[PDB]
């Protein structure tokens, strides 16, 4: 039952405070037995490891179980369950009896919450007698051992709240192995790649900066993904030997050619993993915390956003700046959290510019579609908001975008519904409360900034309000060129179209509609001319928006925001 | 004859709801 020497203390990295504590709370009771016997003190300790799943709790237990060399008893909660009436409780009793008989010994109750769940809620008889048997077992250790040979019980669980309070109190030490920091992620990558061949240009400082929400388990997949990149080129050379061996798309042929050479293998040359592969591996790997609840990064870049230079400078200084280089903004005394409220008339680019920031910052992105978090049950709407900021904090830096936010934070009045007033007060505490949310950047977009609660629109929650209004005559030239060149006439005609007095009051959405109406005028011109050539004598002309088509659109498209001042004020 | 431990079905619960008012 001796611990196998397959996991090494070097295999666990990024945790140093934890390994510093375990040197006096696990190593000393088990290895320094004589020191405890000098004072006649029974130093039987119990250490509970808890944290997010994937934070190397099981590997830490096995790492320190091979670094000590004492008897190790790995226990999995389902393994102590039997079909007989009394066999289930007898198996747990035999575990602690054997540990005392083999003192000094280390018990590892991995996933202890599976069998040691609350007996005050799970009202069964086997389940309650298993919990009571563990308490009795963990107390026999403190008394039945020969004083100088202590027994330490290690338990790991990612749901410490499910434990029975009468059992959770029996673990003197609880260690919270949280998500690794930037310094810790660098050490984990080195310990995961220490047996691999790297191309000597791997900058782990950059790798740690580009993995904001990763845990120890997630970083293993990045190394695992990066390894497959190096061997991707060694499979194409294998497919070439198969494609040229023989005389249904391309992927289907690969699965069939490799099936044919099933009894024959080709040695793969050893290759190093370059920095480009690692940078490519990070994009292919989604963090365990990012699996659900996170929106896909918008495709919009700054090349899609025309004009809005003032808005672009504010969003770069408030969000994109601190995300990319937080060290510079920390020195001047800028908190790593921003609150931006984009507001203005509809169609002027509020959502577009907030989708470029989510894309240019290259950070994690969560998008909320108006009142998307509301639920019919009493507590499920406030719980969704609290869980929303729990994910964002765990994966900082993160950008929270509230599109059409006036439906989620209505101004709190007496006439306001109670169910919609609890969500507002929930957001007040999440944005700025006892638990600071540093690393969460919030963007709000709305047409009615005066309908947002006045407590939200304060610094620390949504500090800055950026007005995104109607473009000027000079701005409409940049926007029309931006819309045209991103969808394919030249540029001299686009300037004439955008500067026309018929485009007075056009918003950003009207210019996009103007281009569509010009394209529709092009198709009518194509349709009529195609029939005339086809019928008279095999007929396909090039569809291109000509200047004559822009004339039809200008006489067809009218502005949509009739009264900008209704949205320009307040 | 040995009696084995057998798992069974679970109980049902109640859920509160919130209802809006147009007035
Ligand atoms: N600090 C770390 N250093 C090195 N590798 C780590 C670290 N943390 C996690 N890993 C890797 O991630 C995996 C950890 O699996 P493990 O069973 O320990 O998960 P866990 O963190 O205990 O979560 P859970 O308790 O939910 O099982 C291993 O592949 C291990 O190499
Ligand atoms: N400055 C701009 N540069 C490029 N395209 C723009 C610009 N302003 C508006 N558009 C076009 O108009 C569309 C309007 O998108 P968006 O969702 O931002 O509207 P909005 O201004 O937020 O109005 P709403 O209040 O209705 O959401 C954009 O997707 C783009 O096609
Ligand atoms: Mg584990
Ligand atoms: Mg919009």
């Amino acid at each position: 039952r001796t611990p196998p020497t397959k996991v090494s203390i070097l295999d666990i990295a990024g945790v140093d405070d934890t390994l510093q504590r375990l040197l006096k709370e696990v190593w000393f009771p088990l290895r320094g037995g004589e020191a405890c016997e000098k004072m006649g003190y029974r130093y039987d300790n119990g250490v509970l490891l808890h944290g997010p799943s994937g934070c190397g709790k099981t590997t830490l237990a096995h790492a320190i179980a091979g670094s000590i060399g004492v008897a190790f008893i790995p226990v999995s909660a389902p393994s102590v369950i039997g079909g007989t009436s009394g066999e289930s409780e007898k198996n747990i009793r035999d575990v602690f009896d054997e540990a005392i008989r083999l003192a000094p010994c280390l018990i590892f109750l991995d996933q202890i919450d599976a069998i040691a769940g609350r007996r005050e809620s799970a009202n069964k008889g086997m389940e309650s007698r298993i919990v009571a048997e563990i308490m009795n077992g963990m107390d026999r250790i403190r008394q039945n051992t020969p004083l100088g040979k202590n027994v330490v019980v290690l338990a790991a669980t990612n749901r410490p709240e499910f434990l029975d309070p009468a059992i959770r109190r029996r673990f003197s030490v609880e260690i919270d192995m949280g998500m690794p920091s930037e310094r810790a992620r660098e050490q984990i990558l080195r310990s995961l790649t220490r047996d691999l061949s790297l191309a000597d240009d791997i900058n782990f400082k950059e790798l740690a900066k580009m993995t904001p929400g990763y845990v120890g388990s997630d970083l293993q997949y990045v190394v695992k993904a990066a390894v497959s990149e190096s061997f991707q080129a060694n499979i194409d050379s294998l497919l070439a030997q198969a494609r040229a061996k023989h005389p249904v798309s391309q992927p289907q042929r690969d699965w069939l050619l490799l099936e044919a050479h099933r009894d024959e293998e080709v040695s793969w040359p050893s290759t190093k993993i370059t920095m480009e592969q690692f940078r490519k591996a990070v994009s292919l790997v989604q963090p365990a915390s990012k699996r659900e609840g996170f929106s896909t990064i918008p495709d919009t870049t700054w090349s899609h956003v025309g004009a809005l230079e003032d808005v672009r400078k504010k969003l770069e200084m408030s969000i994109i700046g601190p995300i990319k280089n937080p060290e510079l903004f920390t020195r001047v005394g800028i908190k790593p959290a921003a609150g931006i409220l984009l507001w203005g008339p509809p169609g002027c680019g509020k959502t577009l510019v907030a989708k470029a920031v989510a894309n240019e910052s290259k950070a994690n992105f969560i998008s909320i579609k108006g009142p998307e978090l509301l639920n019919k049950y009493v507590g499920e709407s406030e719980r969704a908001v609290r869980q929303l900021f729990s994910r964002a904090k765990s994966s900082a830096p993160c950008i929270l975008f509230f599109d059409q936010m006036d439906a989620l934070v209505p101004r709190r009045d007496d006439s306001l519904s109670d169910a919609s007033a609890r969500v507002v007060n929930t957001l007040l505490t999440e944005l700025d409360g006892v638990g600071d949310r540093s690393g969460i950047y919030v963007i709000g977009a709305t047409n009615r900034p005066d309908m947002i609660d006045e407590a939200i629109r304060r610094p620390g929650r949504l500090g800055t309000s950026i007005y995104v209004g109607l473009p000027s005559a000079e701005d409409r030239v940049k926007i029309l060129k931006t819309l045209y060149r991103n969808t394919v006439t030249t540029d001299a005609d686009l300037e004439k179209v955008a500067l026309d007095l018929r485009c007075t009051g056009f918003s950003g959405a009207d210019l996009g509609n103007l281009m569509q109406a010009a394209a529709q005028a092009c198709l009518e011109r194509v349709y009529t001319q195609r029939q005339q050539k086809r019928k008279e004598g095999e007929e396909e002309i090039e569809p291109v928006i000509t200047m004559e088509d822009w004339e039809k659109a200008l006489n067809e498209v009218k502005p949509s925001v009739k009264d900008p001042e209704k949205y320009m004020h307040s | 004859v040995v009696v084995v431990v057998v798992v069974v079905v679970v109980v049902v619960v109640v859920v509160v709801v919130v209802v809006v008012v147009v007035v």
